């Protein structure tokens, strides 16, 4: 029972100084290993370098003059240093916990072994966009119902916004079934666009009071609106 | 690759069938049959024995495996036999008989260690041309045979490059699977064991209590500081350290690092040099280790 | 660099091989990968399978060298779609840093879903902003390939339509939303509009109207 | 050039056969079968005795 967290900005100007935090709850930092990874669309996930519990560091030779790792004693937390970001180190950023593996293949005493590391607990991991411009925060207008027995559809808009990713509950996540939170959208202007429906029973619909609760961190705004049929 | 190499993957170009063309060809080698032609350094290297001697290459169908071998003596001679068990080194031997022919008599050549030899009966033997002059070597024989096994992991492989006209080099394939080091292992128990019965016969000669320790080879380089010897036509040379690293007054086996060589200069031959051409597959050869060959270290002690 | 691809039938097993074959004695680590999910490894010493694995799942241990490290998926089903990566560690080969080059798996047979359409007008509180879209939201459809074609009264609009590429959801199904933007003015001028979105043969069309 | 070396046969020495007579040393005879319809084996009635062929 491991939990770790990722606690990131979401957005970083680049040539500035990239920062993370991973917290863990199962266990202390200094019994295992913390390694982050980072996933980006159309490349391959990259492992970039694990953390001892001491906290001496290896990292990857490609990263290697950019990244600074560090282990707090305190707090569980695995903080993540980069710098001279761009938009290519944009991408979904893990941090996963590292065991140490030994595979023996000869005699031990002239060496003939070598170490192999596997990360098994993974974080959720918290995305990261690089880019000049700036956060917006979004729009929210409620989507009316349509009005056979007795299914009924409503929901909420979320206008353009940036960067992702947005939250979106109902009823302060009281309301759980037949939730359909849609991926956003790119348009040509720079900002995502999603949508979030709701399916409710026709009786239901009079009266429930319905209201998407949404959240857009990077521009610091948390919203909720109510959901009423219109004439 | 690797970070923080015995063998080393070398490129050159050789000649081929026609005198005309040539051929670029690569080969493993081993660290100890090569030296650097620059040592400023460069890196471009030779074979060892360019230098000194020219080189040929042991034909691959003969055997270097020691058989039994009677020597005879002709009509109008005969050989006298000491059949006396406790017989040392020369001297009186009261029970002789006469043969035509001596036993089946292995011509295994080593170092160091002796292998295959016969096993003296009754108490172990030691024998020495003057035991009170340190220069003169000391034989040791058995009456208990050590088991010693000798192992070269590495699944070499043979590459036959024609070099001329009927002509065949025979190099070594780039290594199948792991990269391990040649080593041969000797039970502690045993040894300890017999290396004690060693101690005892040799009180009967330096006082019934003294101090007998043991080192390594001091002395010499290449052959004579190594177990030297041949197991399925690849050239070992071990340390012995592990072996004669004891001190002596009043399951757990040894292992011994074994390197390997190709180019050899046996019996101090000046002007000639052989090339063993590599063996394919893993080579695993178990041996008797029935005497010993020791000296002492004089000095004013 | 980019991935190569994998493609099984429905209950079919199936066999992953590994690129950059190993040289040596190899312990290899098999990542089961999600676009947008966190990796869960199957495999991490050749024939371990962490806590929670199911037994399907399988690969081959090296206890003889000139084997090659491959993973085997029993039964194949819709979840085991994915990309797989292969993390070799060799006794020839150094620190290996670099995962495989993805294999995306693909899973044929799997039974079509079609379209649920749900097209929504544009929010008053929109229209007071002086701007309209319309949403038209389309899940529980395999395979996830569809196209939209908006359209007026008759005419197309083809103009300011913007559509997210399909994407799986928890379902295993894909879900996929389109936008058209209008000015207020062309909403209120048009007697309905319509979406109409075309998955595989079939074509099914929502329409709304102004108030 | 592919299997094996060549040697140029010197240009003094003959390849034609001369009669040559093969003998056995001393205490050892060679017995010649003198039967004309003697076939490949069996009992040579006719025999003689020579010390070279
Ligand atoms: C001359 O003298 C020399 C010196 O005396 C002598 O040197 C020896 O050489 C031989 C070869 O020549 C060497 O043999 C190898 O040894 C390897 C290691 O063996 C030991 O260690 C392992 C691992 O121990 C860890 O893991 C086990 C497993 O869970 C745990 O239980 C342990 O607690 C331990 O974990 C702790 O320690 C780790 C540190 O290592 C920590 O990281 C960890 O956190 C923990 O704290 C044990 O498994 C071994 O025990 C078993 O095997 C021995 C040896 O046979 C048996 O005696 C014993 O009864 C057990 O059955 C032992 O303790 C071997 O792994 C190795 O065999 C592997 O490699 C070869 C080739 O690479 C493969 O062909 C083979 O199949 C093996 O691979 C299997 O395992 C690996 C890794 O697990 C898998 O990746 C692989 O897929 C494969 O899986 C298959 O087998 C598994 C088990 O075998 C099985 O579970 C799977 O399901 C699958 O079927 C090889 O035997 C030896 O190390 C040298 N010794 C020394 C001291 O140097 C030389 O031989 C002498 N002879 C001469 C000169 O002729
Ligand atoms: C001190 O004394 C110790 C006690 O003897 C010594 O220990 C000896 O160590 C040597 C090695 O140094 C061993 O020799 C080698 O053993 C190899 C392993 O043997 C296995 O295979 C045996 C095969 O079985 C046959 O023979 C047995 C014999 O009784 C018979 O019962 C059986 O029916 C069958 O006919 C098996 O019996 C064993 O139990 C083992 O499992 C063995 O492979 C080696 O043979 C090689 O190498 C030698 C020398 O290099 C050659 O003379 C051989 O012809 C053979 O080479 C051919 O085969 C190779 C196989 O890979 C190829 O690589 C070669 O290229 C070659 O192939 C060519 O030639 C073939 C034949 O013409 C062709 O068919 C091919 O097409 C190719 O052209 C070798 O014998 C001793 O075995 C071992 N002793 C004992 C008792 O085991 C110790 O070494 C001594 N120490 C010192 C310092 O001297
Ligand atoms: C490695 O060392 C071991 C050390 O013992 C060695 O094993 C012994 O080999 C000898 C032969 O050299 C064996 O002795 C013979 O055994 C046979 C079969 O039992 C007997 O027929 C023989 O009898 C006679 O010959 C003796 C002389 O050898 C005479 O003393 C006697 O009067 C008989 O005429 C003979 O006893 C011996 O049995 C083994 N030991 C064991 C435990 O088996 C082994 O041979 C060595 N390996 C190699 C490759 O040389
Ligand atoms: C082997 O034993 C013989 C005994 O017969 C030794 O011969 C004697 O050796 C001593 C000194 O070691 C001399 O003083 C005697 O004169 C020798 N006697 C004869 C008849 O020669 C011989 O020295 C022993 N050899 C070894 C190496 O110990
Ligand atoms: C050494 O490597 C050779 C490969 O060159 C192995 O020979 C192969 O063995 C497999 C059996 O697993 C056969 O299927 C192949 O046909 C063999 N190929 C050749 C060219 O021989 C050999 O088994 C290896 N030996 C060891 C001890 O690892
Ligand atoms: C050298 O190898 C031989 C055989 O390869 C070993 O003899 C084996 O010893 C074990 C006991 O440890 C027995 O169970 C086996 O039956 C023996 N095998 C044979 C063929 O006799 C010997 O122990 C090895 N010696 C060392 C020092 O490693
Ligand atoms: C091999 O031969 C080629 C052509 O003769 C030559 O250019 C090259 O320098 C040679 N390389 C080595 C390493 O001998
Ligand atoms: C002998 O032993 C010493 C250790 O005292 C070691 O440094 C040296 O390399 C050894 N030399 C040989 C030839 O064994
Ligand atoms: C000799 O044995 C000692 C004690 O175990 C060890 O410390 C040392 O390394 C050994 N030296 C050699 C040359 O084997």
């Amino acid at each position: 029972q491991v939990q770790l967290q990722e606690s990131g900005p979401g957005l970083v100007k680049p040539s500035e100084t990239l920062s993370l935090t991973c917290s863990v709850s199962g266990a202390s930092i200094s019994d295992h290993y913390w390694s982050w990874i980072r996933q980006s669309p159309g490349k391959g996930l990259e492992w970039i370098g694990y953390v001892y519990d001491s906290g001496d560091t290896n990292y990857n030779p490609s990263l290697k003059s950019r990244v600074n790792l560090s282990l707090d004693t305190s707090k569980n937390q695995v903080s993540l240093s980069l710098t001279a970001v761009t938009a290519a180190d944009s991408a979904i950023y893990y941090c996963a916990r590292t065991q140490h593996g030994r595979r023996i293949y000869g005699i031990v005493a002239f060496r003939e072994w070598f170490t192999y590391f596997y990360m098994d607990v993974w974080g959720q991991g918290t995305p990261v966009t690089v880019s000049s411009a700036s956060t917006k925060g979004p729009s929210v207008f409620p989507l009316a119902p349509s009005s056979s027995g007795g299914t009924a559809a409503l929901g909420c808009l979320v206008k353009d916004y940036f960067p992702e990713p947005v939250t979106v509950s109902w009823n302060s996540g009281a309301l759980t079934s037949g939730v359909h939170t849609f991926p956003a959208v790119l348009q040509s202007s720079g900002l995502y666009s999603l949508s979030s429906v709701v399916t409710v029973p026709s009786s239901s619909l009079g009266t429930q009071t319905y209201i998407c609760n949404v959240n857009h961190k990077p521009s610091n705004t948390k919203v909720d609106k109510k959901v009423e049929p219109k004439s | 690759a690797i970070t923080d190499g015995e063998l080393k993957n070398c490129s050159f170009n050789m000649t081929t069938e026609l005198r005309d063309k040539r051929q670029k060809v690569h080969a493993l080698f081993y660290k100890l049959d090569i030296v650097p032609i620059n040592e400023n350094q460069n890196t471009s290297y030779r074979l060892i024995n360019c230098n000194t001697a020219a080189i040929t290459q042991a034909c691959p169908k003969v055997s270097f495996e020691p058989i039994p071998i009677h020597y005879c003596a002709p009509a109008g001679f005969a050989i006298l036999k000491c059949k006396d068990k406790k017989f040392n080194g020369t001297g009186p031997c009261p029970s002789v008989s006469t043969v035509q022919c001596t036993h089946g008599i292995k011509p295994v050549v080593s170092t160091q260690l002796l292998l295959n030899g016969s096993l003296a009966e009754e108490e172990v033997m030691i024998r020495s041309e003057d035991i009170r002059n340190n220069a003169k070597n000391i034989l040791v024989q058995f009456n208990t045979p050590v088991q010693i096994n000798c192992t070269r992991p590495n699944n070499n492989t043979r590459k036959s490059i024609r070099i001329g006209p009927g002509q065949w080099f025979y190099a070594t394939g780039d290594i199948i699977g792991d990269i391990r080091q040649a080593h041969c292992n000797v039970s502690k128990a045993t040894w300890n064991e017999t290396l004690g019965k060693v101690v005892k016969q040799l009180r009967k000669h330096f006082g019934n209590n003294t101090i007998i320790r043991f080192a390594n080879s001091s002395g010499g380089d290449l052959e004579v500081t190594t177990h030297s010897f041949n197991c399925g036509g690849e050239f070992f040379y071990c340390d012995t350290s592990g072996l004669f690293n004891s001190t002596w007054i009043s399951n757990d086996s040894i292992t011994l690092p074994c390197r390997i060589k190709q180019i050899i200069n046996m019996w101090q031959r000046i002007g000639q040099a052989m090339y063993a051409p590599p063996i394919q597959g893993v080579i695993r050869c178990v041996s008797n280790i029935t005497g010993l060959i020791l000296t002492r270290d004089g000095g004013s002690t | 660099s980019y991935v190569r691809p994998l493609s099984v039938a429905l209950g079919e097993t199936a066999s992953i091989s590994c690129g950059r074959q190993a040289l040596g004695s190899r312990a290899v680590q098999w990542y089961q990968h999600r676009p947008g999910q966190a990796p869960i490894l199957l495999i991490y010493n050749n024939q371990d399978r962490p806590s929670g694995i199911p037994e399907r799942f399988s690969g081959t241990p090296d206890i003889n060298f000139g084997t090659r490290a491959t993973l085997t998926i029993s039964g194949v089903e819709a979840g085991d779609e994915a990309d797989y990566y292969c993390h070799m560690w060799d006794s020839r080969s150094g620190f290996s840093w670099s995962f495989g080059g993805a294999t995306r798996l693909t899973v044929l047979g799997q039974p079509k879903a079609a379209p649920s359409v749900t097209l929504f007008p544009p929010s008053s509180e929109e229209l007071q902003a002086n701007k309209a879209t319309l949403v038209c939201l389309i899940s529980d459809f395999y395979p996830g390939a569809v196209t939209v074609a908006w359209k007026a009264d008759s005419s197309p609009v083809k103009a300011g339509v913007e559509t997210t590429t399909p994407s799986k959801q928890s379902n295993n199904k894909y879900a996929a939303s389109s936008y058209l933007s209008l000015t207020p003015e062309q909403w209120k001028s048009h007697k309905s509009y319509s979406c109409q979105v075309t998955h595989e043969g079939s074509t099914v069309e929502k329409t709304v109207a102004p108030t």
